[PDB]
């Protein structure tokens, strides 16, 4: 057979009379197909041979249909016969969603009864968890049910028809608030009959429809796998829901054989109908002043709603703001915590006017700002608050008086959930609904109307697989809870929508639940404690090493000495520190030409044992360093020197620079210490560009060091760890104020994040820059070492106030280029700080005048306090360079450039100047 | 505007959160400068 | 050029430390307390402390429970006795072929095949094996035993 | 924009103005006016709702003298572009 359209065709082996009948159906089918669009980028034009086959079988679906079904399944669904979604997304990734959903629909139209247990990798290995979304997940929620009805007709048409009759029967029960009805079938089948999104979003309407979406997704997950609800629910470890989905969760827990499942769906739908109608009757939303919504809109804000979502702020801060607004509002238009989606994700219920005033206060207090040049302790807080698409203040006192009415109305219809099989986690208290003295429906109604939602506490799961059946999908509850459980080993599957999988492959999808091959069907999110656990290992000689992602590459301990221009330019410190068996990167900052760098590298190579390897550190701020050092490193590598690593200092290079550094010069790994969230993003992009080349980060918080890109050591690596570990070749090591096992072990084992309430976040290694100064191998002067030791330290919380005074004998000073340097508060360093606070900060004209007026004072200060004295001084007396005889100039040059005790000049170039 | 300015900074120092919560859009106007707003002549 | 003074203090004016600027970390200064001790000693103390924490926590304080390998290193972060591999030209991945020849155990031949670099008198040059064992078309390879020996044959002048 | 109601029964019931020309087809046909036109008082109240909404800020203190004249005529399910300045 030649079923074809454009440059695609499919071959079917048909019996003779069957071939005549198939030819009849084929000319009839091409009578309906459209012409090629020169790319198959149209609407009804198939873009794949199997898309054409699906169109053909769907046409017949309005003996040959079985043949086409079997041929299609054998040709394209290789063991994924029930998993047409997997094929659809295979087309999306390799071969848009409209045609993918169309092939899915045509296949499901064609199939016979699907009562066959699908091998979904043992349905994801038998902990299965079912979460249900709530209200406000998405604005255009109704199109979700539109596509659901259109494309899964054979599976949930019966359910939708049942819901339509149930709701049209429920309206006579009490009353109709529904100015445009609630007949869902008419709206779905006739697009013109459907009212506007505002009326659809009105709660008495929307709550039944959101229940419809959840129950439809559950019914699809049952029928596709051929699993009755009574046994699918058994497969689930437990189930719960958001602000609205908890009723669906308890109903699914009460599921049974299909006949009883329809009764369960009736119960859930009637309960949500009563909840929505009673809530709207108790608090009907009113007109909203147009000047007020205009003011809200012209400040980057959405339409005001009875719920306001605030992100990037803690419950305590958000609560303090509500207390201000409530103190200045009457009790009856107060704002209360409606739901706590996470530590930095909240939603607050109340009147839209009260929440608008709330948002005015929050906009006044917030900032737009490029605060990278501002210390972290004094940085203004950022947040992105917006109103959810909802028309009711759920979980607030406004609907509290609707509660008793809801229960009284429920008691008349026999609505009662008693026989729950799986646990249903309480959305507020977190416990199981099974162990409740009061009726389950009473508790759930009180939850949805009055009580808040501590979402994380409710979903304190101990499970591996979670699936969201609610509205929103990508914008729904699954993605929201995935952020809360990124690193705890939880895999969220969005079992309510088919789409191309995330480009970073973070949460699953309908295709992922329905896959049958146990490589994409079974997908586990990273559990950092387990997969980055600091392990131990032993060598043949018996030496014990700490096996991590960092120690594994180096073959030695995961405790490096970072590059240091003053401290790690000596040949001996590098050579002996390496001979101790610890990686150290010789800094180039003390070397100003390739000949000096080559001499130092040669000396270190000669002084280290065979089989050894060192690293080099280069500063990216100065292009001269790069242009003389990168060719030298390439030359030494082509020679075959033991240079193992290149650590690029402050300033992550561009993608092209990282590319040439990774390919041209053959290093084992590339140290790429960033100093900001953006710089970490650049490093991640470089690692993506080179997925196989190891890249050790060496991220430094700027709390300790020399030149510190001032940040916090915790927050950036708290919010970027998740994005850092989605990279097989990024190795995560961090320093910035580490000097002992006591303060490094929590970071190695990941326990450091417990205080922040994040999953354990193990670190591959740690770098020690300031702890190794006092080491005997370092050539820093003994008086300098005594000063380093005698200067006390500063706990982490108090580091950032070093800009103002000597925190533990260390202060921040401005560079010639403006970068801040942490320096011990010596007399010279304090003079430096005084000058860069009082003189160098002034404009040029004011700089010179102030320079003279305070030069009268600076000459003395340079003489008594700084490295560089005033050259004009003679025996004590302050003189200018003009008040100087040639003899005393020469004498001063001897005194200041030639060392008497060592009987040598400081430097040959100084001798040449003399 | 000797009184308009001090009324402005009074509401700023004392009634900022009050105005926010109650959704009060205070418009301080002076005959010297904001005459167009006084006479509704935008 | 203010950084060298802390290293060479015998030259600055009167060898006074307070006149020199020394870079250091406020959070690490509390841990930095001891004068003139070996850098190897410092790093050994840190490593041994970490090993003590790990042995107490994840191994019940028994060193015999630590997994043992002949050599520790050479593993990229982004990654019977008688076997015969007939190499072809269709698609034998270099990495997969070298891994198969290297084997599973962290033994001498595993190191000597999977390692990407060779040392020549303290000189890291390219591994000659990644050139010799490179996929050709007829480089049939054979290991006699898990730790006995390895042999690679080729159809030279029409004779294997 | 304000939209006249699909039927005039609810306004007739609530206001007490049971004039058949608004609800009964036969009486409108007899009166020769074009169909069951909507209540002019419905139109006035619906556009004064626009005034109270936009000109005020949902503030009931601003409700004061509201003159209105039914110059034309409005059918049910009629979309009307109100303008005020
Ligand atoms: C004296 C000194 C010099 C440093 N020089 C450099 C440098 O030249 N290039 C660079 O990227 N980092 C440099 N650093 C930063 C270190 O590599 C490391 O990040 C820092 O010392 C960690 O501080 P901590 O051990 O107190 O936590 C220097 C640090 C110090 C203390």
């Amino acid at each position: 057979f030649q079923l074809t359209h454009g440059s695609i065709e499919h071959t079917l082996l048909v019996p003779n009379d069957l071939f005549f009948n198939y030819s009849q159906l084929k000319d009839e089918f091409i009578k309906t197909l459209p012409e090629p669009t020169e790319g198959f980028a149209g609407d009804d034009e198939p873009s794949s041979p199997a898309e054409l086959y699906g169109k053909f079988i769907g046409f017949i679906s309005n003996q040959i249909v079985e043949l086409s079904l079997k041929d299609f399944e054998s040709r394209f669904l290789d063991n994924n016969n029930d998993n047409i979604h997997s094929f659809a997304v295979k087309l999306l990734d390799d071969e848009i969603a409209k045609v993918k959903e169309n092939i899915v629909k045509n296949y499901y139209k064609a199939v016979k009864s699907i009562n066959k247990v699908e091998s979904n990798l043992l349905y994801h290995c038998k902990k299965l968890v079912a979460i249900f979304g709530g209200q406000g997940n998405t604005d255009d929620y109704f199109e979700e049910l539109r596509e659901l009805y259109t494309l899964y007709q054979g599976l949930i048409e019966d359910l939708l028809v049942s819901i339509a009759e149930k709701l049209n029967q429920l309206h006579p029960s009490f009353d109709k608030i529904y100015t445009q009805g609630l007949n869902i079938l008419s709206w779905l089948k006739h697009p013109e009959t459907t009212p506007d999104q505002d009326y659809l979003l009105s709660v008495p309407v929307s709550c039944p429809v959101i229940c419809v979406i959840q129950l439809c997704h559950y019914t699809i997950t049952c029928k596709v796998l051929g699993l009755t609800p009574g046994e699918f629910r058994n497969s689930l470890k437990w189930s719960t829901g958001h602000s609205q989905g908890l009723v669906t969760a308890v109903t699914i827990a009460a599921s049974d054989s299909w006949d009883s499942f329809l009764k369960n769906s009736l119960t859930a739908v009637s309960l949500l109908l009563f909840i929505g109608s009673r809530c709207l009757s108790t608090y009907p939303r009113t007109s909203l002043p147009p000047t007020m919504l205009q003011d809200s809109l012209d400040n980057g804000e959405g339409r005001p709603s009875p719920m306001l979502s605030v992100r990037d702020l803690s419950i305590k801060q958000v609560e303090k703001f509500i207390e201000q607004t409530n103190s200045h509002l009457p009790r009856e238009k107060h704002i209360a915590i409606s739901l706590i989606n996470g530590a930095r994700n909240l939603v607050l219920s109340g009147p839209p006017e009260s929440l608008y005033g709330f948002n005015l206060n929050l906009r006044n207090q917030k900032a737009p700002l490029d605060q990278s040049r501002v210390p972290f302790s004094e940085r203004k807080l950022k947040c992105s608050n917006r109103f959810l698409p909802i028309f009711a203040p759920f979980h607030s006192h406004l609907l509290a008086d609707a509660t008793e009415l809801i229960l009284d109305d429920v008691k008349e219809h026999g609505l009662s959930f008693e026989g729950l099989k799986i646990p249903v986690y309480d959305t507020f208290d977190g416990s199981d609904f099974q162990a409740l003295k009061e009726p389950i429906i009473d508790r759930v109604v009180k939850l949805i109307t009055e009580l808040p939602v501590h979402w994380e506490e409710a979903t304190n799961h101990k499970a591996t697989h979670i699936l969201d059946f609610g509205p929103g999908g990508v914008s729904g509850l699954g993605v929201l809870t995935h952020r809360n459980k990124e690193g705890t080993g939880a895999r969220i599957i969005l079992a309510g929508t088919l789409d191309s999988n995330p480009i970073d492959d973070e949460y699953g999808f309908k295709h992922e639940i329905f896959q049958t091959s146990a490589d994409k069907a079974i997908k586990w999110a990273p559990d950092w404690l387990k997969e980055l656990r600091p392990t131990l290992v032993k060598n043949s000689e018996g030496k014990i090493y700490v096996k991590t992602k960092f120690s594994q590459l180096l073959g030695r301990a995961p405790l490096m000495v970072a590059g240091m221009t003053p401290t790690t330019v000596n040949t001996d410190i590098v050579s002996a520190s390496l001979n101790a068996g610890y990686h150290i990167e010789l800094a180039g900052g003390g070397y100003f030409s390739p000949v000096m760098m080559t001499r130092a590298i040669d000396d270190i190579v000669s002084r280290i044992k065979p089989g050894y390897g060192l690293g080099i550190n280069l500063i990216y701020v100065n292009p001269f360093m790069l242009q003389w050092g990168i060719p030298l490193i390439k030359d030494l590598r082509e020679k075959g020197y033991p240079i193992q690593s290149l650590t690029i200092g402050a300033g992550v290079p561009s993608i092209e620079v990282a590319t040439e550094y990774i390919e041209d010069l053959g290093l084992t790994h590339l140290g790429l210490k960033p100093g900001s969230v953006d710089a970490i993003s650049q490093v991640i992009a470089i690692a993506k560009a080179h997925p196989t080349f190891p890249i050790v980060l060496q991220w430094t918080g700027g709390r300790g060091g020399g030149h510190h890109s001032f940040e916090d050591f915790h927050q950036p690596i708290i919010q970027m760890y998740s994005k850092i570990r989605r990279c097989s070749n990024i190795v995560l090591v961090a320093g910035s104020g580490f000097g002992s096992d006591e303060d490094t072990y929590p970071y190695l084992s990941g326990y450091w994040s417990e205080k922040f309430n994040y999953p354990p976040m193990p670190f591959d290694g740690v770098l020690f820059g300031s702890r190794v100064m006092t080491s005997k191998e370092s050539h820093t002067s003994l008086a300098a070492k005594k000063l380093i030791v005698e200067c006390k330290g500063v706990p982490d919380q108090q580091w950032e106030q070093t800009y103002k005074k000597p925190t533990g004998g260390i202060i921040t000073v401005r560079s010639e280029m403006g970068e801040p340097i942490h320096k011990i508060a010596t007399r010279g360093v304090m003079f430096w700080k005084e000058l860069d606070d009082t003189i160098f900060n002034l404009p040029k004209n004011k700089l010179l005048d102030a320079l003279n007026k305070k030069r009268d004072h600076i000459i003395k200060k340079l003489n008594n306090d700084f490295q560089k004295p005033w050259f004009g001084k003679n025996a004590n007396g302050v003189c200018d360079l003009q008040e100087m005889t040639y003899k005393e100039v020469a004498n001063r040059l001897v005194e200041l450039m030639y060392v008497k005790k060592s009987h040598r000049w400081i430097d040959v170039s100084l001798r040449n100047m003399y | 505007p000797t009184l308009a300015g001090m009324a402005n900074r009074t509401i700023k120092a004392k009634y900022e959160s009050y105005d926010a919560a109650l959704s009060l859009q205070r418009q301080v106007l002076c005959y010297s400068k904001d005459a167009k707003e006084i006479y509704y002549k935008p | 050029d203010s950084l060298w003074q802390s290293e060479d203090l015998e030259s600055v004016v009167d060898e006074d430390v307070q006149r020199t600027c020394i870079l250091h970390g406020p959070v690490a200064s509390q841990y930095t307390s001891k004068v003139d001790e070996p850098i190897g000693d410092i790093l050994n103390s840190i490593h041994e402390g970490h090993i003590a924490r790990l042995i107490k926590e994840e191994y019940a304080g028994d060193e015999s429970k630590i997994p043992v390998v002949e050599y520790f290193g050479g593993k990229k972060p982004a990654s019977g006795n008688q076997v015969v591999y007939e190499i072809d030209s269709e698609l034998p991945n270099k990495q997969e072929w070298l891994d198969l020849l290297a084997g599973t155990e962290l033994n001498w031949l595993q190191a000597f095949i999977s390692t990407d670099r060779i040392v020549q008198g303290s000189k890291h040059v390219s591994n000659p094996l990644h050139d010799i064992l490179t996929p050709a078309k007829h480089s049939k390879v054979t290991i006699d035993k898990k730790t006995k020996k390895l042999t690679a044959f080729e159809n030279i002048k029409g004779d294997l | 924009t304000s939209k006249a109601p699909g039927t005039n029964e609810p306004y007739a019931i609530v206001s007490g103005d049971y004039n058949p020309i608004h609800v009964s087809r036969v009486f409108a046909a007899y009166a020769k006016l074009p169909g069951t036109i909507t209540h002019g008082m419905y139109s006035s109240a619906s556009i004064r709702a626009l005034v109270e909404e936009w000109a005020a800020n949902n503030v009931a203190a601003r409700v004061r003298a509201f003159k209105c004249d039914f110059v034309g005529m409005v059918l049910p399910n009629d979309t009307l572009q109100t303008t005020m300045e």
